[PDB]
Parts: structure tokens; C-alpha cells; sequence
């Protein structure tokens, strides 16, 4: 298990939109 | 714990389920219903003259009516909870349907009441437990295998890789070799003995011709397990040919190529520029990565195939058998997860196919 949840925590609140995953081609079209 | 989340992944041959914030699932029970070879029994009901039935095949559920069974079951039996005072965490494989996934929606907000609910992906929970947002996780149960690449929390869904080939067709296969030295296994309830010994006493091979060339010599390597009655038996290369199969799935008559392998693939399916990232943040999660030496082996597979300055590491936590229940359980008790829940009313006003616009 992770040390701490404060990365975790940070991650999930800067996330990227799936809009820009598409993109920079990281993920198809769909 | 009245009101606590709740967080269930149903897996092909367990549940896992309990409370946000608890540490580990406080029931893990079969997924099965048992029906005479009154009406029916579920989970341990049944492992207690029955046959048996698994709802949830390869991940994926596949008969509803006793899907209904089991959720009923860990709610009323094994939690022992009013499901209405619960929001509820469900894990899904990767790649569900989206028609599973409104079904499952549908079910637990109009027949079980629940005041809030997620679906999430078991192998991005997996990743979230150990506090990671992107990586590509080996997750490997009972009924189902997968590489499963995520980037900051995306599931990458070209890149994805099912195997059928997980724990129980191990099971299958160490009850056929077992036949070699003459000990038949054949029953379901011998199946499960088989199991057992294959949890005990089975391992990977660092190198495998190496651990056969010295199999035949040495010995560390036999051990004996002890059966219910008393009885003995040995087995010695049997202990980890059995679970080469994930490295070679042609033991099993599988075309497949084997986990290394498909590791691999599934991080060249992706955009070069996120490989790195996928090679330093490999999980692994799931029973059927239980065994000692499984690590040790995937390096040494993966740097062989990887260029060779990259940055390969592999993350297998010691409650790796629950880490997808387990990232479940974190990811529902934090604070930024709370908006994220569907509610009851966002349900009744956009239907089950919110689920699809909320859980992602
Ligand atoms: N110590 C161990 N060594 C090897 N295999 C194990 C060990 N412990 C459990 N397993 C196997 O893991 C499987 C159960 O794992 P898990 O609960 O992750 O599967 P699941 O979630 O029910 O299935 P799936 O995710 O495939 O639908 C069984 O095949 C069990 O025999
Ligand atoms: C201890 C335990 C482990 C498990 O993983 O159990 C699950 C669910 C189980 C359901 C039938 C069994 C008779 C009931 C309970 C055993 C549950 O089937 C399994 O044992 C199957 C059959 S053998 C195997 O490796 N997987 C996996
Ligand atoms: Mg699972």
C-alpha cells in the first residue's frame, strides 16, 4: 500500500479530461 | 460503520467486500450459488450434493439472476447491512460491456435501494493502492488475466490484454500433472485440495530449464502436504511447472503468448512518449501473483524485451490478493472522491446509462 493518499489525492484532483488524453494521442477517438 | 461506504469486487471465484477505510475486506467469500445435484445457496452456503454455479465468468458477469443472489448475499448475509444506508463502490473488468454496466447500475439503485453508488475498473484500484495514477497492472485472478495500461487514471482500452488462462485453470492443470507421480485428483471437492496445495507449495522459477536440469538432482525441492485425512503427498517439479503455465500457456495447449510477453505487447500498443512510465510502475495484483518468485521472474523477462537503459520495476505488494478491494476502499474514503459518487437523484433523472458519463 502507498505511504501516504496525499499524491493520490493530488493526482485525482489535477486529472487530466479524456479530451486531451485523445488529443495527444494517448487515447483513441471514441 | 452504519453509514460507511461500501466497496465489493466481485471477482470470478471470490468476493471480496466491506467497508471504506477498513485496511481489508472484512468478507471474502466464493462467488458461487449451489443448487441439489432449500431452493439454492450462496457463497459459503454452498461450500459447506450441490452443484455449482459461478455468475461471474472471466470477469465478466454473466448470469444476472444469481448475480442478484450474490449481491443480496454479501449485503444481507456476510455485511449484514440495510444497503440503503450505504453508498457502494462495485469493481468491474476491464472492457465490461456497457450494457453490464448499466445492468449492474439498474440493479443496485432500483432493487437494492442504495443512496449512491461507482463502478470503478478493478486494475486502475489496484494501481490507485499503490499510490500511483499511471502504470500498467498485471492483474491476475481466478477466472481471468489482464496487462492493463493506465495513464492518470485512464484504462487504455487498444492497449489491454486478456488471458483467459488465471488460478483456476493452474488449479486444473497441477490436479493433470499431479497424475505423474501417480496421485489422482479428480472431484471438486479434490479440486479444491489442489488448490490448496498449489497455494502452499507451488513458485516461479527464476530459470526455468535451470530449476528442471536441477530438479532431477537436488532437492530442497520436494515437500510433502499434508492431506484432510492425514495421508501424504510429494511433489517436487510439479511445484513450479505449474505456474510456468503464465509464462508458457503452451503447457495448457494455450496459443497464447505468455504474461512477459503480453506486458510487453500492451506497453508498445501505447504512445511511445508514456512507455517509461508504464516500465517503472508495473503492478502486480490478484491471487494468482502469489507466487514466490513471480516478481523476481517478471524483471528478468521484462528487462530482457524492454531497450536496455530502461527503468523496469515491478510493484507486488504483500496484500496484492486484495490490493483491487483494497485501492476500493481508499478511493471511496476520500475526501475527493465524494462528488464522484452517483447519487439516487442523478439516477432517476438520467437513468443506468449515467453510469457511463460518471464512472471513468
Ligand atoms: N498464495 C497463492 N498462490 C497462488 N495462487 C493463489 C494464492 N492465493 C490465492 N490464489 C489464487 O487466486 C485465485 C483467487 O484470486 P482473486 O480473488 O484475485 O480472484 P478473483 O478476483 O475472484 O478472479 P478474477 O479477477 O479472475 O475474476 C484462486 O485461483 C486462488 O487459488
Ligand atoms: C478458500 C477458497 C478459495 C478460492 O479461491 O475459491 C474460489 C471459489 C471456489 C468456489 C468453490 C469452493 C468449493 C468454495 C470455496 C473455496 C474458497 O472455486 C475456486 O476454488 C476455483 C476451483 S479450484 C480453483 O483454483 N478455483 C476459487
Ligand atoms: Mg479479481
Amino acid at each position: 500500500r502507498a505511504r501516504t493518499e496525499d499524491y493520490l489525492k493530488r493526482k485525482i484532483r489535477s486529472r487530466p479530461e479524456r479530451a486531451e488524453l485523445v488529443r495527444m494521442h494517448i487515447l483513441e477517438e471514441t | 460503520d452504519e453509514t460507511t461506504a461500501l466497496v465489493c469486487d466481485n471477482g470470478s471465484g471470490l468476493v471480496k467486500a466491506g467497508f471504506a477505510g477498513d485496511d481489508a475486506p472484512r468478507a471474502v467469500f466464493p462467488s458461487i450459488v449451489g443448487r441439489p445435484r432449500k431452493d439454492s445457496y450462496v457463497g459459503d452456503e454452498a461450500q459447506s450434493i450441490l452443484t455449482l454455479k459461478y455468475p461471474i465468468e472471466h470477469g465478466i458477469i454473466t448470469n444476472w439472476d444469481d448475480m442478484e443472489k450474490i449481491w443480496h448475499h454479501t449485503f444481507y448475509n456476510e455485511l449484514r447491512v440495510a444497503p440503503e444506508e450505504h453508498p457502494t463502490l462495485l469493481t468491474e473488468a476491464p472492457l465490461n460491456p456497457k450494457a453490464n454496466r448499466e445492468k449492474m447500475t439498474q440493479i443496485m439503485f432500483e432493487t437494492f435501494n442504495v443512496p449512491a453508488m461507482y463502478v470503478a475498473i478493478q486494475a486502475v484500484l489496484s494501481l490507485y493502492a499503490s499510490g500511483r495514477t499511471t502504470g500498467i497492472v498485471l492483474d491476475s485472478g481466478d477466472g481471468v488475466t489482464h496487462n492493463v495500461p493506465i495513464y492518470e487514471g485512464y484504462a487504455l482500452p487498444h492497449a489491454i490484454m486478456r488471458l483467459d488462462l488465471a488460478g483456476r485453470d493452474l488449479t486444473d492443470y497441477l490436479m493433470k500433472i499431479l497424475t505423474e507421480r501417480g496421485y489422482s485428483f479428480v472431484t471438486t471437492a479434490e479440486r479444491e485440495i489442489v488448490r490448496d496445495i498449489k497455494e502452499k507449495l507451488c513458485y516461479v522459477a527464476l530459470d526455468f530449464e535451470n530449476e528442471m536440469a536441477t530438479a532431477a538432482s537436488s532437492s530442497s525441492l520436494e515437500k510433502s502436504y499434508e492431506l484432510p485425512d492425514g495421508q501424504v503427498i510429494t511433489i517436487g517439479n510439479e511445484r513450479f511447472r505449474c505456474p510456468e503455465t503464465l509464462f508458457q500457456p503452451s503447457f495448457i495447449g494455450m496459443e497464447s503468448a505468455g504474461i512477459h510477453e503480453t506486458t510487453y505487447n500492451s506497453i508498445m500498443k501505447c504512445d511511445i512518449d508514456i512507455r517509461k512510465d508504464l516500465y517503472a510502475n508495473n503492478v502486480m495484483s490478484g491471487g494468482t501473483t502469489m507466487y514466490p518468485g513471480i516478481a523476481d521472474r517478471m524483471q528478468k523477462e521484462i528487462t530482457a524485451l524492454a531497450p536496455s537503459t530502461m527503468k523496469i520495476k515491478i510493484i507486488a505488494p504483500p496484500e496484492r490478493k486484495y490490493s483491487v478491494w483494497i485501492g476500493g476502499s481508499i478511493l471511496a474514503s476520500l475526501s475527493t472522491f465524494q462528488q464522484m459518487w452517483i447519487t439516487k437523484q442523478e439516477y432517476d433523472e438520467a437513468g443506468p446509462s449515467i453510469v457511463h458519463r460518471k464512472c471513468f
